[PDB]
């Protein structure tokens, strides 16, 4: 497994790699901004009365 | 008639087996090498990766031969007040 | 149930509220 | 000393008298635990109407609650002013009906109002001088329809001679929320026409209109909607509990606005409304609030009052006012709208005015018409009834469990029928 | 001065007697210690330390049931001697208790009576809780009925019995043990109040909501009845009954002496406050068959005497007015020589409840006491069940083989046929 | 108070004792050395029905060991519960009868009896108000089919009027573990019926279809089978020892299952069974207790009830719980299946309530009950013995031991008249 760790971290740099894993979408850390946890936000318009 | 196996086998009634404190009671091994080759997608997505320990139970009274009162919660495990205890107190 | 006792006649309420023959018992006091 | 019965069917009407219980709570001083706190004398003088007394000093709605299925029920036991009820009157079932008037008037909700007119019976027979009853329901649905009408029917058969007032919600051409709506609505009006005597009419485009506008509301929730047709729903029987200069209570109101037998929707209003953007701006008088009341916007049906004629016309003010300026007033507007009032029936207005105002407002005003104009419902319902009839689309759901197809031309019958008096009676010198 | 001496017999009496003696001890404000913090002499015999002794008696012939008394929470209210115990229970039988096991323990009891009679200064009658379809219940009682006739003469002898119910039952050779101890509740009693369990299980389902009642439930209900009996003895009102007084207005006959038990109102604690208990809704309650403590239609049968026992902020007025309006119903119907039913008799103190209670805290109470010809429907379906097993002379052996002859079951029915025919005989419109 | 005086014969006997004095040493609360380790004060008030009182605090069962072979009285004194039981509780001899019914009742069963009632004599004065006797065997064997039906004929004579109270195991129609074994069942039943007041006829398929079907096991071997066996003996003394809402002793039950002289044949059941998966998942309500009593799956005498009519029916229950439901579930399966009971007698079920389950439990019962479908097992042993008989076969095994061929004719003759007697009340 070690060894296969080794393999896919040099693999990682293959634009397929970086545009399509396996059951996932990329990663969206550089679209997001720095430091916020998705899940745990909220997206969307705040209706306030 | 029937080949009788282990109980790892998943052959014949091993959920009952499984069901019983030996079978709990035995630990689950870490993941080991080699193991990428066995890893399933529900494994991947519906399950938990965190190392699980062993647990021991404590010795009850059994008074039929599937009883297990090890696997019960701390509840009707000393003998209960009568009416008369219960209501007048 | 509750209702299983009779629907019954007349009620008695309180003395602030006004109801019929309130004039009558207010007479007496 | 004179009683009203009041009956919550249908999850729109039972949330409508939900939000009526708190309003008249909150105007006679009952907080919700049952007892008064209250700092006028005035408000305890004539609480047997809608209330009764209990062991202890605390008081109990009169008023039975009545839907197919628990949840509505729950969701009013566990909201602010459920611990008031009594548990006794809570009469439910377990099946719903899935908005079928065929559920809800002869296979489900024929076995519950054995039950139900034993506990409206125990509320009733009890009374001094019993005035009516009092009905919230909505129209397009299988609960609110169906067995509404079934209790209006049987209500009226037991009791011959009293007054019925049915708060209903009525269909709405852009606000459409069910499919089967034309069937469930024509299928009530043949019950309600015949056995009721004063059908009050509420369109939910027209609140939506009035809290973006008038109100200028940003989240018009069924809150407020609710609050809105309680707040009118109290104001005319604000005169059989308050003190006034000129009485006017239920039977008044009949005699004064139903002239035939067969026209008795009313379409209601409230009269002080306002933005508190423009609440500094706006100056509270008599003749403001008269414009007030004739406002094409505030009328709460989807109705123009341009589109036709008025029969009668009924106006509530509470608070403290001269009655020279309300004459006058309410002569001029009769005079200036000449054209649309009928000319075979002079002096077509009648005006009460009580002498207690709602809570936190000077003075606020209850109009009621009664107009030819409400013809355009009664024919878009008919309208939409035929379109789908003529292919009998959504019939087998009603024709497989006991309803038979004629009384659905029956119905539309009836519905001709009405709007043909409508019309007749309009074009009539 | 004026006091009642109570005997609990069998199984059914010490339960009974649990759930009674706990409420005398509440409503004097007496501690399970024995001790307070002239009406409490009724049943409460003082001692120089200030302790408070009941006058009652506990009869069991097992030791099973009144050994929890002795190691309960009223351990040192009672008697050391006051709570008699044999070795070994009837069984089911009426011949154990009545002539082999019920003899040897029946001289103790007996001596307990001639005793707890010497402090009595004066003594109004005797009352007796047990049941019909046990050993102890109806055998022990039935010679003990029979050996307190001959020592105390005219002495009162009320009784509270548990009538086998229609439908559930408990065992199998109950239309026995109830037939035989109907030839002593004839003669050697004065006024009998039945009630059953199937009518009481009723009651706690459609009135206190309670889906799951257990035998402290019904109890409890079952001592409701009996403190508002004697409420007239014990504390002051505007008129009085006496146990003498009520048998006056109610036994016409000799031998009609079996009324019926109702109580009203019985309702939770939160479905109370939001009802109005008037004193005409109380009285209206009682009337309906579905209040009825015996499972019986009082449609099918005629009231005969009645009698009404009230409790609370009463006014005679609304009882004259309430009471009126029943003699207006053509569904009550009663026999034309009575032309006067009604017995009113009024009592100052409301209902007290009991904490953990399943009754609600009332302002006034009432709790009528009916005889009706109705009961002879009730003992046409106990014969219809007696002749059914006697014919194959089912479970006989066990009786003749214990001290009885057989000629004993003959007779016992032939004793009682004629009691059902007296009632229609009586029935019959003059 | 009420004392119980056990009585145990031949190998199945002794190996059933050893599992039913196991259940109530734990019960009570009885450690294996002889002392008392418990939690609550109500296990002790009424104890002395089942041990006698020593010094240190030491109770002993109120048990004799019987058995003509010692080779199971090294093994029930070398068990977990081995201890406790009284070193002068024990009497034996050598030539085991070796299943022949002639050995065990006639020549070697006849001196050793005089040690034996030496020690019941011993136990039966040292109660205060002895409440009966209770004994358990095998119908199937040498040694407590020969002796112990020699017992219940000489201490009925000693004390009549008591209760006798059995717990026989009867030969299965299929498995067949001996060869003889319809001799010495039709040679113990005609002495049976008129020396007993309650048999619990128990049977091992029975109780071999329970643990495959019910309880989902695969190795069901004998400590299993004891088990639920001595569970019934257990529930059916319930309140007896523990106080309840409504008690039953042993005379309570048999005088309202039996309602003529012969017709003293029960069939037990217990009520709480379930398998291992199904312990968190199955709510233990009264509903679910009284489903599975009435049914056929849950039986431990192999005979079908509803190929019969119920004549009486006893059910005992434990636990806290309500009477309103246990009242109105016995009285639903009583109305729903009007076909499966006599209609000449109304209530065949009776009702007894402790209000003390089994720790670690919560609500127990246990299902006595009266059928004439009993006559199917009496008619498979009177259907085998004459097959045998008519050919004369194994007689000289009987013949030689002092026994006449007239009580191979009367055994026949008094087993065929009692199923002449289930046959008419039906
Ligand atoms: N309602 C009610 N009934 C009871 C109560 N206790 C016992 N019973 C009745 O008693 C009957 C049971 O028989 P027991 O009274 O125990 O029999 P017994 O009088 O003690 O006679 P033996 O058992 O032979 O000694 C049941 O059918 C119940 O109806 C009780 O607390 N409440
Ligand atoms: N004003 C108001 N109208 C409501 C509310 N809930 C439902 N409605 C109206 O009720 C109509 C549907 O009726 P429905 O609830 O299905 O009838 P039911 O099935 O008999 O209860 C819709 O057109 C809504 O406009 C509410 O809370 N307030
Ligand atoms: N259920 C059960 N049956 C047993 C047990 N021990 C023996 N048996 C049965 O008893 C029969 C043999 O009894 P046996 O030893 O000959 O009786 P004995 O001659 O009096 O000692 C066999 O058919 C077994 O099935 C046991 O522990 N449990
Ligand atoms: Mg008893």
């Amino acid at each position: 497994t070690f060894q296969q760790k080794i393999k896919d971290k040099k693999e990682s740099i293959y634009l397929s790699n970086r545009r399509a894993p396996l059951g996932k979408s990329h990663d969206q850390a550089p679209g997001l901004p720095k430091g916020m946890d998705t899940t745990n936000t909220t997206f969307g318009t705040a209706v306030i009365k | 008639n029937e080949n009788t196996y282990s109980n790892r086998t998943l052959m014949g009634n091993w959920n009952q087996e499984r069901y019983d404190l030996r079978n709990i009671v035995q630990p689950k091994p870490l993941p080991s090498q080699f193991g990428h080759y066995f890893e399933t997608t529900y494994d991947t997505s519906y399950n938990n990766k965190m190392p699980l320990s062993t647990h021991r139970f404590k010795r009850e009274p059994h008074w039929f031969p599937g009883h297990q009162p090890e696997l019960d919660p701390p509840r009707y495990k000393c003998t209960e007040k009568s009416t008369y205890m219960n209501s007048y107190s | 149930k509750g209702s299983l006792t009779l629907r019954s006649h007349h009620k008695k309420y309180s003395k602030p509220v006004l109801v019929y023959s309130w004039h009558r018992d207010r007479e007496a006091f | 000393m004179r009683e009203i019965v009041h009956l919550q069917a249908g999850q729109c009407g039972n949330q409508i008298g939900a939000k009526f219980w708190e309003v008249i709570s909150d105007e006679h001083g009952i907080d919700p635990t049952g007892t008064y706190h209250g700092d006028s004398d005035l408000q305890l003088e004539r609480i047997n109407v809608y209330y009764n007394e209990a062991t202890g000093g605390k008081y109990v709605p009169r008023a039975v609650l009545v839907d197919l299925e628990p949840g509505t029920m729950d969701s009013v036991r566990s909201g602010p002013f459920g611990q008031i009820f009594r548990p006794d009157n809570f009469v439910f079932g377990q099946s719903g009906a899935g908005n079928n008037w065929a559920k809800g008037h002869y296979t489900e909700g024929a076995e519950l109002v054995d039950s139900v007119l034993d506990v409206v019976r125990k509320e009733a027979e009890s009374c001094d001088c019993l005035q009516g009853f009092q009905l919230t329901h909505s129209l397009g649905g299988g609960t609110g329809s169906g067995m509404g009408t079934l209790l209006i029917s049987k209500i009226r058969e037991e009791y011959p001679d009293r007054i019925m007032n049915t708060f209903s919600v009525v269909p709405s051409p852009k606000v459409s929320d069910t499919v089967v709506e034309p069937y469930n609505a024509t299928l009530s009006v043949h019950q309600l026409v015949e056995n009721t005597d004063e059908t009050y009419c509420i369109d939910n485009e027209a609140l939506y209109d009035i809290c973006f506008r008038t109100l200028k509301l940003t989240t018009p929730t069924y809150g407020d909607l609710n609050h809105l047709v309680s707040a009118t729903m109290s104001g005319v029987t604000t005169c059989l509990r308050f003190p006034g200069q000129l009485n006017a209570d239920l039977r008044k109101l009949a005699v004064n606005m139903v002239p035939f037998p067969r026209l008795h929707f009313f379409m209601p209003g409230f009269a002080p409304l306002t933005s508190r953007g423009s609440q500094q701006y706006r100056a509270l008088t008599v003749p403001e609030l008269t414009q007030q009341m004739f406002d094409a916007k505030n009328m709460m049906a989807a109705c123009d009052p341009r589109h036709g004629r008025y029969l009668t016309v009924a106006a509530v003010f509470r608070g403290r006012m001269s009655m020279k300026e309300v004459d006058e007033q309410m002569l001029n507007v009769q005079n200036k709208n000449s054209s649309y009032f009928v000319e075979w029936i002079p002096n077509n207005v009648k005006t009460a005015v009580c002498d207690i105002p709602p809570r936190g407002l000077k003075m606020s005003a209850t109009f009621i018409g009664n107009s030819t104009a409400i013809q355009e419902l009664f024919k878009r319902i008919s309208e939409q009834f035929t379109a789908m009839f003529r292919r009998k689309a959504f019939l087998h759901w009603y024709t497989g469990e006991g309803m038979d197809e004629m009384e659905f031309t029956e119905a539309e019958s009836n519905m001709n029928d009405l709007v043909s008096e409508y019309q007749q009676y309009q074009d009539a010198t | 001065m004026r006091e009642c001496i109570s005997i609990h017999v069998g199984q059914a009496g010490v339960q009974i007697g649990n759930a009674c003696w706990e409420l005398y001890c509440l409503e004097h404000g007496i501690q399970p210690d024995g001790q307070m913090p002239d009406s409490f002499n009724t049943f409460f015999s003082e001692t120089g330390a200030g302790k408070h002794v009941p006058r009652a008696v506990f009869v069991d012939l097992e030791p099973t049931v009144i050994d929890e008394v002795r190691t309960g929470t009223y351990r040192q209210l009672f008697h050391p001697e006051q709570l008699i115990t044999g070795k070994e229970d009837a069984a089911n039988n009426y011949a154990r208790g009545h002539y082999t096991i019920g003899k040897e323990i029946i001289d103790l009891v007996l001596d307990r009576i001639r005793k707890l009679a010497d402090q009595c200064t004066g003594l109004q009658g005797f009352l007796v809780f047990h049941s019909f379809g046990g050993g102890t219940g109806s055998g022990f009682t039935s010679l003990l009925m029979e050996r307190l006739s001959v020592d105390y003469g005219k002495k009162s002898k009320l009784e509270f019995s548990i009538y086998p119910a229609p439908q559930v039952s408990t065992a199998v050779v109950e239309p026995y043990n109830s037939i035989l101890t109907t030839h002593t509740t004839l003669e050697h009693s004065d006024c009998a109040f039945m009630v059953d369990n199937e009518a009481i299980y009723d009651i706690c389902r459609r009135n206190l909501d309670i889906e799951r009642p257990t035998y402290t439930n019904l109890n409890r209900l079952i001592g409701q009845i009996v403190s508002s009996i004697t409420a007239s003895l014990r504390f002051d009102g505007a008129l009085n009954v006496d146990l003498t007084e009520f048998q006056t207005n109610l036994v016409p006959y000799p031998r009609i002496h079996f009324p019926l038990a109702t109580y009203a109102p019985v309702i939770s604690a939160e479905k109370a406050y939001h009802e109005q208990l008037s004193v005409a809704e109380i009285t209206n309650a009682c009337f309906e068959p579905a209040n009825q403590m015996v499972k019986c239609d009082p449609r099918h049968g005629k009231y005969m005497a009645c009698c009404l026992l009230y409790r609370g902020d009463v006014v005679p007025k609304d009882v004259n007015a309430a009471i009126a309006t029943i003699k207006t119903k053509r569904t009550i119907q009663f026999v034309d020589w009575c032309p006067t039913g009604f017995k009113v008799g009024i009592n100052y103190q409301p209902p007290t409840v009991v904490p953990g209670g399943d009754l609600a805290k009332v302002q006034r109470a009432v709790c009528m006491l009916s005889n009706t010809t109705a009961i002879a429907e009730a003992w046409a379906r106990l014969d219809h069940k007696f002749d059914l097993m006697y014919a194959k002379r089912a479970f006989v052996h066990w009786y003749v083989g214990e001290g009885m002859e057989e000629g004993e079951f003959s007779e016992a029915r032939e004793d009682m046929a004629a009691l059902e025919k007296d009632y229609e005989e009586v029935g019959v419109d003059s």
